[PDB]
C-alpha cells in the first residue's frame, strides 16, 4: 500500500503557490486566502456570495463560510457542467412548458 | 353544480349525482 | 380574472380547478404529481368533505380534449393559525388520492427555497396569475382558463398607494400586493389558490396564491396574494408527513 504509493505531490499540482500534502494515491492543496480549488487554480471572488445576483446560480445558491458558494438544483434537475446551470433529470421538470420546449 | 350548466363539457357530470 | 387574455392551452399546465360536488370551488396549483397548494379560505364552508375533486389538464370547460384528469382530494391541510373568515394565512396543502399523470398539458410548478424566493423571485416585477374567475358568468370566453400579468409591490408602497383611509385591512408579512391600482386588471372570486407564477433564468416557480382584496379591480386598490415563501418550510414538512385519516387537518404553525 505504502510502496505502490509513492509521492503524488511530485507533479506540483498546487498552483498560485499553495502547500501540497502528499497522501494515499492522492494529494491535497493548501491554498492562500486569495485562492481556491482542488489545485487552488482559481481566484476568490469576494462578491460571489449568494445575496449578490444569486452568486450567478441559475436556480439555487448556498454560502459556505470559507468556501466558494456552490449552486444547486431542484428535484428532477441536476447541476450542469459549469456548476451554475441546471439541466433536468426527468421528462417533465417543474416550471417548464412542454408545448414550448 | 357545473353539470347543471348547458354550455359545459358533459364530463363534468360524472362528479355530480 | 379581469382584464385578462386566455392562456394558450398548456401554457398554464399547473393550474388546477377545484370542485365540491361538481361545483366550482376555487383554483389551485400543482407542485408535484400528488400535491396541490391553494388558498385556505375555500374550505371554510365545506360540509360534504368526501366529495372534493381536483381537475387538472383543464382549459376550456365547454368542450373535451383528452387532457383532463380527475383525482380525489384526500386531505386539505391548513395553518393552525388560520382563523376562518380572516385574511391571514390563506394557504392550504392538498394530498390527492392518486397521483396525476404528468403530460404535455399537466405539469407541476417549481416551488423554490425560502431563500431563493426571498433573495430573488421577491425582486421580480412581473409574474402571472391564472384562473377561471366565476364560471357562471355568461361571457363568451367565460369558460376558458385566463392568465394575467401583474407587477408586485413592496407592501409599503401598497399601504401607501392604497386609497387606504378606506378601511385599510392589515397587510401582513404573510402577504404581498400585486396588480395595477387603477382598476384595469386583477384576480377575482373563483381565482383563489390560483398560482401567481414567476419566471426566472428559465423556470417558473410559485410565489403567490390568489387570496383576497377589496373588490375586483377597484380603483385605488390592489389584489393581495399569500406569500408562499413564508409557508415553504411548512409545506415541505407536511409532504413528508405520515398521511393522516380525516380530510381536513389543522397542522400546527409554524
Ligand atoms: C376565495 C377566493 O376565491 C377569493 C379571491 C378573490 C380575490 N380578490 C381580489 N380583490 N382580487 N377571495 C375572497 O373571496 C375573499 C375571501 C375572504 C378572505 C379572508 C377573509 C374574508 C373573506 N374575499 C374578499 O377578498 C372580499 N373582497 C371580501 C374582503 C376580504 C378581505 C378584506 C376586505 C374584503
Ligand atoms: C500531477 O497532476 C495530476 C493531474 O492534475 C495529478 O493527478 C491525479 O489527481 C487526483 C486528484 O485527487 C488524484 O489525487 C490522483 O491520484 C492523481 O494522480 C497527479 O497526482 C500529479 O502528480
Ligand atoms: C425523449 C424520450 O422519448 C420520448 C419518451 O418516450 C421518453 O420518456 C423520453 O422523453
Ligand atoms: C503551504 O501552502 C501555502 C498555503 C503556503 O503557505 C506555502 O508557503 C506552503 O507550502
Ligand atoms: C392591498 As389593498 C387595501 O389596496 O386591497
Ligand atoms: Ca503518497
Ligand atoms: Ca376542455
Amino acid at each position: 500500500i505504502s510502496y505502490s504509493d509513492g509521492d503524488q505531490c511530485a507533479s506540483s499540482p498546487c498552483q498560485n503557490g499553495g502547500s501540497c500534502k502528499d497522501q494515499l494515491q492522492s494529494y491535497i492543496c493548501f491554498c492562500l486566502p486569495a485562492f481556491e480549488g482542488r489545485n487552488c487554480e482559481t481566484h476568490k471572488d469576494d462578491q460571489l456570495i449568494c445575496v449578490n445576483e444569486n452568486g450567478g446560480c441559475e436556480q439555487y445558491c448556498s454560502d459556505h463560510t470559507g468556501t466558494k458558494r456552490s449552486c444547486r438544483c431542484h428535484e428532477g434537475y441536476s447541476l450542469l457542467a459549469d456548476g451554475v446551470s441546471c439541466t433536468p433529470t426527468v421528462e417533465y421538470p417543474c416550471g417548464k412548458i412542454p408545448i414550448l420546449e | 353544480a357545473l353539470c347543471d350548466d348547458p354550455r359545459v363539457d358533459r364530463w363534468y357530470c360524472q362528479f355530480v349525482e | 380574472i379581469v382584464g385578462g387574455k386566455v392562456c394558450p392551452k398548456g401554457e398554464c399546465p399547473w393550474q388546477v380547478l377545484l370542485l365540491v360536488n361538481g361545483a366550482q370551488l376555487c383554483g389551485g396549483t400543482l407542485i408535484n404529481t400528488i400535491w396541490v397548494v391553494s388558498a385556505a379560505h375555500c374550505f371554510d364552508k365545506i360540509k360534504n368533505w368526501r366529495n372534493l375533486i381536483a381537475v387538472l389538464g383543464e382549459h376550456d370547460l365547454s368542450e373535451h380534449d383528452g387532457d383532463e384528469q380527475s383525482r380525489r382530494v384526500a386531505q386539505v391541510i391548513i395553518p393552525s393559525t388560520y382563523v376562518p373568515g380572516t385574511t391571514n394565512h390563506d394557504i392550504a396543502l392538498l394530498r390527492l388520492h392518486q397521483p396525476v399523470v404528468l403530460t404535455d398539458h399537466v405539469v407541476p410548478l417549481c416551488l423554490p427555497e425560502r431563500t431563493f424566493s426571498e433573495r430573488t423571485l421577491a425582486f421580480v416585477r412581473f409574474s402571472l396569475v391564472s384562473g377561471w374567475g366565476q364560471l357562471l358568468d355568461r361571457g363568451a370566453t367565460a369558460l376558458e382558463l385566463m392568465v394575467l400579468n401583474v407587477p408586485r409591490l413592496m407592501t409599503q408602497d401598497c399601504l401607501q398607494q392604497s386609497r387606504k383611509v378606506g378601511d385599510s385591512p392589515n397587510i401582513t408579512e404573510y402577504m404581498f400586493c400585486a396588480g395595477y391600482s387603477d382598476g384595469s386588471k386583477d384576480s377575482c372570486k373563483g381565482d383563489s389558490g390560483g398560482p401567481h407564477a414567476t419566471h426566472y433564468r428559465g423556470t417558473w416557480y410559485l410565489t403567490g396564491i390568489v387570496s383576497w382584496g377589496q373588490g375586483c379591480a377597484t380603483v385605488g386598490h390592489f389584489g393581495v396574494y399569500t406569500r408562499v415563501s413564508q409557508y415553504i418550510e411548512w409545506l415541505q414538512k407536511l409532504m413528508r408527513s405520515e398521511p393522516r385519516p380525516g380530510v381536513l387537518l389543522r397542522a400546527p404553525f409554524p
